[PDB]
């Protein structure tokens, strides 16, 4: 197989998204501005370790504004939030908020994993990303517990609220959710 | 028995206070400058780092308290020709180069510049600006007096009678003056280094490839441009702006192996003089190691991140092309990114090192000094002795022992002025 | 005293053991935990904090006006409904924008965040609150178990803003659990993530797992008994992730997770009942 | 009406060359230093970049001509306490502290070393170095004399039945002396940052985990492991070591946003004598710039490489973890190559960075002075008066005024000299 | 499709080979030792632009001592030994040395392309890696030139010279080449 | 004066009117070209000096002993056989111990490498012992011609060895072109490599032509009538990577390939059979 690859092994102006970068600046990641490269976040990162996730490149993709190359990179997706990069950054930058910066755009630009999306529903459907189950019903009534939890499994109008925060965000129409069928798009 | 006089030789910062120190200490001093004008660089910048202050500004006043100063024999225009004898009893000879102005009569007014016809570049200028034949190379010159160039006067007295003061003398001759003294203190500076000679970053071919000492004129409110940064091409501001660091220095491809140590700090601080003057324009450095070792200079270079929005990238450029519409693209590694980038700019701005300046050699030879491996002059000892030679009773102030900045040349002018007044203070 | 009591869902989901031990244990602290009708999922930071900022910051400022309106500050036992719920708070304190987008989108509910309750973990609440000496009373038989403390990552950190213990090298956890007469061992790696946090064990369940995987090993080198947290998060993460481990590449540490209220009603004498093992995939 | 007596404050390479300055200039200068013998950080390094060359052989002359000195009072083992007045009339009022040992008498034969019984770390060893209550810091020290450290001392009596000069007083008591000087210059030098607090790094925890400054004693061939560098953990020779830049500088999480300026070439000289004295060590450094600014510098790191074959990984380690076997995991990653290593090492040294020293704070409010942002004592003016301070009649002189390095200290030194002799010279 | 992978994304000493690395020294590679790697080289590549060649960082491996990574690596092969990199190094590190020198190891670890193998087969027959076809005999002869060239296509002697220094050099081993059969295999 | 003739393989094989063209020039400039019978590939750096050093050192010296015996020194104007020539001769004699061990191989052929010769590029042969002003008088006819100059890699580096003329901006090629009354035209990075050097050519096919496709483009901009090389091997790669391009992508440059000698006898009113354009690919 050749190796020829003609975009893909140069950066031009072409690559570059200026206002990307403004815009992770303008909503709180505006440190990213200044680290120096020295590689300590990627020492620290647990994730590094065993997947292709280079966290000190993605801070230096995102000052470049490569926002092509990072919000459709998967390996955005490798960063648990453990915050000991952070912790340790000589230059404070705020890491994991420039990550999380990142992962709306790319989730805006359709990047969202299956998974993450039934997430999401569930919070729509029941108000809990882990809704409880006939098991664990049984298993709080055995220890005198009550069969639900006083949480929106109990209330549909804590639900409605709910479900009301959600349409009045988007946050429906992000994941694809159908309301008259309660399935994803 | 030892004279109790000193010469210093170099009117640059470390000359001027090494002169000022020994003449406040009560020693007689003459001061030999080639140039009309006492100065060196610091005169020539607009702003110093780390603070963005303006170099003309504080050094003025220094320079007029050396033309004022009782112990001190101000001989401008000039340049040591002979040095004979040893310490407390040197003999030296100096040739005064003829102004065709008479130093005593003139006024510095400039009427005869308004009036002369011919044009001629300015030296203060570094080649990007223009006077006339007769010139005063900057208001603040020390003396204030005019100079007349005779590769391009055509002598047409006009300059003559414009002048109310009789000042000119186009019959003058050069004037050879004797002088003993005790001491001497080289502190003859550096020039910038030339990067003709980089071919792949195309200076002298490229229209809109400038150094980082030509920028300072440009800067400078009192320069050519009245301090706008302007492409060369057509006289318009440049929205991107590219500086490559290293270049005449840590390079063997050129035999200089030494790292210029001023660089990469005059670099950021044109940086971010430029992002003041147009907040809208677009800075990218092209560096190896940053090297902001001095006080408060890793705030600086810090705040040229945060506060202005400088961007770093670390790759020295392989090569620096030409367009047809005369934009430049830099073709460089990022090294962090591990990836080959072609990024295109208005203007780019060469990070010339620090070389030992034109005449080195000569002066070097009529005392006797001896040079060190990066060509500058070697002091008797690196650690223990960073101002004295290892002949008797010459002493090292400034860049003439090595590139360094401002306060450091400051503490060596002074250090070698206390050690010079040593063996006159003995008397034998 | 009292305070707001926050579940989250995998405590009141999966394992209300661990609810059930936390309530016998603040009745017996004389703390009235007070509940937050409506609660929904905090929201979990690793998913919506991904993926929308004002939909996680909206959903967790109706959870906070839950309790602002019950006049209480909150307690959680989760790392991440922590995390996410201080964050939130601290948030919406600190920026008047915000504070205004969010209460817009909220208006439609009825509710108003004021700002006017704080958000505490559980381990805090103990230390601070109770202290080492009244827990050291209460407990009826010391444990002779070599345990390994799981911190998690969201208990401490960000530091700047939590500002409860060092993250290097803190000690609070520790210091609890030994009140307890177990021995909390040290071993490789302790501070380390359980690899879950972020939306990583939904989105890789490998990646997650291979974090969980190095620290069981870290622990089975250091000879212990079981594992301690304050995280119903990362003990789902063990817990589960122990059974997937075993299934998937044949490797069984079969070491117990228990949350820090576990081993205290443990040490404090509790019903085995109330201590729901049962939900526990690891025996 | 102006003194012409001046005090040094610090019994370094600056204070030492200041002093001697003033001296030969023929001022009366008094010296104080609060460390039984004078020569501060210079007489504990081994050897110096960038030539390698021995520290003590260059520095103990110099300590025997300040000991010497028919215009210098030394007075070590002293803390100045008052200081009132102004230029030219200051009144100083320092406390001597006791010895119990008598500073005429005591010849250093060092008799009464060898019996007592009681061991105690050595301060010139920097904490990995024994001596005994009653001690001699080195063999060089100036003055030549004992003394004994009453937190140790049993009074046995051994060393008076010991001595034959009779110099043993255990009924010493501190001294008070007042004098009138009309200059003072501080040169009161730096600590070794202490980096207990970066945790993750592991010092004071791990076994085989050590500061440069340790480093520097245990090279020296009069350190306390006759110049051989051993493992802590068995006293064995490291087959593979590591050095970690910028330890306690260039970090906020520390709040110690500044280079120590140094560390670099310091980091670089022991790893070229540890390849020296070992040529079969494997030594690895983590850097994020090499800052080889100086005079031969770059020159210095070049040689690193091609001469003794130094490794070098542009990396800010995230960890050092210690092995069940003692053996440290150094964990960081490689930005050139882009991933993450985790190399094992034999032991681990930490390039600390440069501090104000203990009771920096307390002298300078006794005498008046202002500090900078980085804590160090700030000069009248950056670029133009590097050695006066904004109090008339008060100097700077080597690392107080900020880090650097020896040649730039000296330079330093002298200028203070010339600064403040230039007053004193005058009168008035 | 999972991002794990737990040997890739970390370097220790298992990875690390210093046999290999003082070997490619002291056979005229020693120069490596000293480049600060500043990205001169990778920028001068013409290769560089196309492909994932990254010269600067083969220099840096070979410095490590990854000889496996080195000398498996594809992109190993895409130098064309221009030299421009060499003739712009600050150092003056002898990069198409180097280069050659890892290939040599890669082809004695048994990476060695079809076609590279093809010419040497060619060499070993005719000793000409373009040897001559029927159409140049035709034009040859058209054009007043002899039918052959006088080289080894006109002197058995000098093919059985050739065929001499290969079998002593072991070249026909290297690729090889199977002298009874006159094939390769 | 006489003068060993090195042939390669490409102009002989491929190419005969370089050789041809090559043969009456120098027929007219009254320096005899001796044959180097038995002579056999360079053999071409690419392969040979990737695959084993020491095959390609042995083959090259054998080829330079067959000058050696003459008592000439060698002429190529291939700059592939060039720099694998130069480069040989020069490390043996500058290394005792590599030219021990590649005579103790040369032996069973009966010869010895005894470094008596000096390696000469014909372009570098013509400027110095002709000289611009006897090519110009030996011009019978001024081209116009607008040509892109073509000075391969290997003509003049590494320049330390080779010491002819400035790689990055030489002048010696453009003068002599210039003699002939053709124009030399500046094109966009004019030094670049053609792709072929280093065994690319073979190894990757693809990749060589993107450098082949790279130098058109910026040759085609330039607005030039033909290319003018000093290198068969980069001759071929511009010639039959035309063709290669056509049929791959669809471009079409349609720009003659000339070698120097070419060009001259053009220039010098040669015959045009002896240019034996035929076995161009590209018309
Ligand atoms: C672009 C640039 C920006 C810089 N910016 C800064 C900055 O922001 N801050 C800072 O601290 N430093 C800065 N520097 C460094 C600074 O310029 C030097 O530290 C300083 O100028 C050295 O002064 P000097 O007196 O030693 O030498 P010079 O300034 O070179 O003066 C030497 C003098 O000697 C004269 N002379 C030379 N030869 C002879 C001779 N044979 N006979 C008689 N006279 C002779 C010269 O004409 C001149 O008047 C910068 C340098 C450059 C190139
Ligand atoms: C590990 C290491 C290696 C180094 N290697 C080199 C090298 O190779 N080359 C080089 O050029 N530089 C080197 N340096 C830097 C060098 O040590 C300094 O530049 C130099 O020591 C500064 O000397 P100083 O006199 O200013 O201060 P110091 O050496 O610190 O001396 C100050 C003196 O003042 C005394 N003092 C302090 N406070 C008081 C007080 N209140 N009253 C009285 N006396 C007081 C101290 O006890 C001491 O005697 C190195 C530094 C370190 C840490
Ligand atoms: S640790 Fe901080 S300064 Fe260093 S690379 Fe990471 S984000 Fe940048
Ligand atoms: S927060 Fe993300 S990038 Fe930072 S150390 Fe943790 S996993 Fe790595
Ligand atoms: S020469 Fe005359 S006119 Fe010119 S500046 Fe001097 S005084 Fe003025
Ligand atoms: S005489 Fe010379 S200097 Fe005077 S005005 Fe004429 S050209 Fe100018
Ligand atoms: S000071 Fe900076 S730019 Fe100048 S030579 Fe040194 S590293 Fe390069
Ligand atoms: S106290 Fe006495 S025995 Fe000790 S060193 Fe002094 S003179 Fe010698
Ligand atoms: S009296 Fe004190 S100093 Fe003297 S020998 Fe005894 S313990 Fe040592
Ligand atoms: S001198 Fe070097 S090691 Fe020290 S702080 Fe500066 S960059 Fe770091
Ligand atoms: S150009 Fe030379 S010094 Fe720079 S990375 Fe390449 S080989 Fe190393
Ligand atoms: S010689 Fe190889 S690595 Fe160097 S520039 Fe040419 S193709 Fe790139």
């Amino acid at each position: 197989m050749t190796l020829l690859q003609r975009e893909e092994n140069i950066i031009r102006k072409g690559n570059i998204d200026k206002e990307f970068s403004e815009k992770i600046k303008a909503a709180g990641g505006d440190s990213l501005e200044y680290c120096f490269q020295c590689g300590t976040c990627t020492g620290s990162c647990p994730s590094g370790r065993r997947t292709p996730y280079r966290v000190r490149q993605i801070i230096r993709k995102a000052n470049v504004g490569l926002k092509d190359e990072i919000i459709s990179d998967p390996t955005l997706w490798m960063c648990t939030t453990c915050y000991s990069c952070q912790e340790r950054c000589p230059r404070k930058v705020k890491i994991v908020d420039v990550v999380k910066l990142a992962r709306n755009e790319a989730a805006k630009a359709g990047f969202m994993a299956p998974a993450h999306k039934a997430v999401g529903s569930f919070v729509i459907k029941t108000g809990h990303g882990v809704p409880i189950n006939d098991a664990t019903m049984e298993l709080r009534k055995a220890v005198g517990l009550g069969e639900l939890p006083p949480t929106t499994h109990q209330f549909p109008e804590a639900l409605e609220e709910v479900q009301k925060i959600i349409k009045a965000t988007g946050f429906d129409q992000l994941i694809g959710y159908n309301w008259e069928t309660g399935e994803l798009e | 028995s030892v004279d109790d006089k000193a010469l210093v030789i170099g009117g640059g910062v470390a000359g001027i206070q090494a002169a000022l120190d020994l003449a406040d200490m009560g020693f007689k001093t003459y001061m030999v400058e080639k140039r009309p004008s006492i100065s060196g660089r610091m005169g020539q910048l607009d702003k110093t780092f780390p603070t963005l202050d303006c170099s003309m500004c504080i050094l003025a006043p220094k320079m007029v308290d050396v033309g004022k100063h009782d112990n001190i024999e101000l001989i401008t225009y000039a340049e040591v020709k002979e040095v004979d004898g040893y310490i407390g009893n040197f003999k030296v000879k100096i040739e005064k180069k003829p102004r065709y102005i008479d130093e005593e009569l003139c006024t510095g007014c400039g009427s005869c510049v308004e009036v002369c016809p011919i044009e001629m570049p300015n030296y203060f200028d570094e080649g990007i600006g223009m006077t006339k034949a007769v010139y005063i190379p900057f208001p603040q010159a020390v003396p204030l007096c005019a100079t007349i160039d005779k590769d391009y006067c055509i002598e047409c007295m006009l300059c003559d009678e414009v002048c109310e003061r009789g000042a000119v003398k186009h019959d003058q001759e050069p004037e050879e003056i004797e002088i003993e003294v005790g001491t001497i203190i080289v502190a003859t500076g550096y020039d910038a280094y030339d990067p003709t000679e980089k071919l792949e970053y195309g200076y002298g071919r490229h229209t809109n490839v400038i150094t980082g000492l030509e920028l300072e004129r440009m800067i400078n409110a009192s320069g050519p441009t009245d301090g706008k940064v302007l492409k060369p091409s057509d006289g318009e501001k440049p929205k991107r702006v590219a500086f490559i660091h290293c270049v005449g220095s840590r390079d063997e491809q050129i035999g200089k192996p030494y790292c210029s140590r001023v660089c990469c700090m005059y670099i950021m601080k044109n940086a971010q003089l430029i992002k003041d003057k147009m907040p809208d324009t677009e800075v990218t450095l092209y560096y190896m190691d940053i090297r902001a070792f001095g006080k408060g200079f890793e705030e600086f270079y810090k705040r040229s991140q945060e506060k202005y929005g400088i961007k770093f990238i670390r790759g020295r450029p392989a090569e620096v092309i030409e367009n047809p519409d005369l934009t430049l693209t830099v073709r460089s590694e990022d090294t962090l990114l591990g990836k080959v980038t072609e990024y295109d700019y208005d203007m780019v701005v060469l990070g010339v090192g620090l070389v030992p300046p034109e005449g080195a050699e000569t002066l070097r030879q009529t005392i006797g000094l001896s040079k060190s491996a990066d060509g500058f002059l070697m002091e008797a000892h690196p650690k223990l002795r960073p101002v004295d030679t290892l002949t008797d009773g010459v002493y090292l102030a400034g860049v003439a022992q090595g590139p360094k900045d401002i306060p450091d040349a400051v503490a060596q002018a002074s250090g070698a002025a206390a050690r010079a007044a040593i063996p006159m203070v003995k008397g034998e | 005293m009292e305070i707001a009591y926050f579940l989250g869902c995998i405590m009141n989901n999966r394992y209300p053991g661990i609810e059930k031990a936390t309530r016998v244990l603040f009745d017996k602290l004389g703390i009235e935990l007070k509940d937050m009708e409506g609660a929904s999922c905090c929201p979990a930071p690793g998913v919506f904090g991904s993926f929308d900022k004002t939909t996680w910051a909206a959903i967790a400022a109706r959870n906070i006006t839950i309790a602002e309106d019950m006049g209480a500050d909150i307690m959680t036992e989760c790392n991440g409904c922590f995390g996410s719920l201080f964050e939130t708070n601290h948030l919406l304190k600190e920026d008047e924008e915000m504070k205004a987008k969010i209460n817009e989108i909220l208006k439609e509910t009825g509710r108003e965040y004021k700002g006017e309750v704080n958000v505490r973990h559980f381990a805090e609440v103990l230390y601070n609150d109770v202290g080492l000496d009244k827990l050291s009373e209460l407990v009826e038989k010391p444990l002779n178990l070599n345990v390994a403390v799981h911190y998690g990552c969201h208990f401490l950190k960000p530091s700047d803003e939590i500002n409860i213990d060092n993250p290097e090298r803190p000690t609070i956890l520790d210091e609890i659990v030994e009140v307890t007469g177990a021995k909390s061992v040290e071993y490789k790696d302790k501070m380390m993530c359980c690899g879950a946090g972020g939306g990583v064990r939904s989105r890789d369940l490998d990646v997650a797992l291979d974090f969980t995987r190095e620290k069981l090993t870290n622990m089975k080198e250091a000879g212990v008994d079981a594992i301690v947290n304050v995280c119903p998060f990362c003990h789902l993460q063990f817990d589960v992730g122990q059974m997937e481990i075993k299934d998937k590449f044949g490797e069984e540490f079969d070491i117990p997770v228990l949350h820090l209220a576990q081993l205290l009603g443990l040490a404090m004498g509790l019903p085995k009942e109330d201590l729901v093992v049962d939900a526990h995939q690891v025996c």
